[PDB]
RNA sequence: UUUUU
RNA sequence: UUUUU
RNA sequence: UUUUU
RNA sequence: UUUUU
RNA sequence: UUUUU
């Protein structure tokens, strides 16, 4: 990213923790197009996609599992300011509003974390998965429906 | 914070190696889509259809 | 092309640049005739085709694999702003406006790339094709219908 | 036909508005493409016709 | 090409092992996936091993 | 803790 | 392990 | 994400 | 055994 | 590898 967008800066701080955000109420999956965008007071200075997922190795969900526990400290906050619920469960039909906790896309399960939680993150996560399958392949190049003639016209 | 989309690392050709070919001053070129085709056909022809 | 078009400028810069538009918005083959053209505000100032195309040793699409990522951020630009969408799916009946970034004539596959889209782009490639045959030869040049007599005419 | 959910609103009319949504839909599918243009049942003869 | 009796890949089947390893490294580091999948389209970026 | 029309 | 838009 | 006449 | 561009 | 108007 250092090489894309030419900061010379440790603003690249600020705007990961901008990323931490649309990554969390939306989608992770590298089956993502359109822009994404934060503001600053009222503005909405938008921002691209791309080079931010064609980059990494393995995953998405594989490189944003550190941050996890910032954004909880988050949601406790700004949840205990104001009912806010993320979109996740809103589609998902969570019914608790304490429950905000852990309606997220994606977290590492840890020992250090309680019981009842556990149960909605994975039925909700393997029930809101459906139909999709492994399905290895696509189709192959070489499609010749006929084979070379080989030959010659002559009158 | 701001930016532009277009950028210079990109990989792009070369002819020697410090020329970059695609001049990144392209931000304002989108005229109609289909006034650029071959299925439409030119201003020209169309004047002299109209003059014969 | 410099030795053609007597330029003595990096201005062919700009006019490749165009060359990219119309290259895109069609098909790409030996086979073309006409013209080309871009624009300057509203004129039209056209351009010849042929010796962009009889003085490569491979073929077009071997020589212009290179331009390829300017184009895409080119269509994510103007698609984010507008609903765009190219020639070459309207003729082979795409169905979403997001996957505008591979309706291209022509791409290299690379190994920092989704996984869906790959799927409509090799399908609608082969399946774009058809009838169209190796059909090696076409016909002999020495058509002597008969053999040469090699007699005289006398009364 | 359209809303969008938002954390202010009750428990119990979301599952009317699921149950109607997808319930409402049904039999159309994501069925992507329709047919080619490219559509020569032959191919060209590249001959002569002579007496 | 032309000077070996049976054929070219009767004689690289030794080369087996080097590059392996070579592309362990390289996609070790980086996501790397040949070509010979992705005309034959591969799904995963983990089998990259045997894509030859 | 929620769930009382 | 992947697959949660 | 799309697909609700 | 060959035949994988 | 070629062949996508």
């Amino acid at each position: 990213v250092m090489a894309d967008y030419e900061l010379t800066e440790d603003k690249m701080q600020i705007i990961l923790n901008g990323l931490m955000v649309w990554c969390i109420e939306n989608g992770t999956s590298p089956n993502i197009n359109g822009m994404w965008v934060m503001m600053d007071g009222d503005d909405q200075v938008e921002f691209p996609i791309k080079p931010l997922i064609d980059h990494a190795k393995p995953t998405f969900r594989q490189i944003m599992a550190h941050f996890s526990d910032v954004a909880e400290a988050y949601i406790e906050k700004r949840n205990q300011d104001r009912p806010y619920m993320p979109r996740y469960g809103l589609q998902r039909n969570l019914t608790d509003m304490s429950l905000a906790r852990y309606a997220f896309d994606f977290y590492e399960m840890t020992s250090r974390t309680p019981i009842r939680a556990r149960e909605a993150h994975i039925q909700m996560k393997a029930a809101a998965l459906r139909g999709a399958n492994n399905n290895l392949f696509g189709l192959d190049g070489n499609v010749g429906t006929t084979v070379e003639n080989t030959e010659r016209h002559t009158t | 914070p701001r930016l532009k989309s277009l950028t210079s690392k990109m990989r792009v050709p070369r002819y020697e190696k410090r020329v970059a070919l695609n001049l990144d001053h392209l931000i304002l070129y989108t005229p109609e889509q289909t006034d650029l085709s071959n299925t439409r056909s030119t201003r020209k022809q169309f004047d002299t259809w109209f003059e014969g």
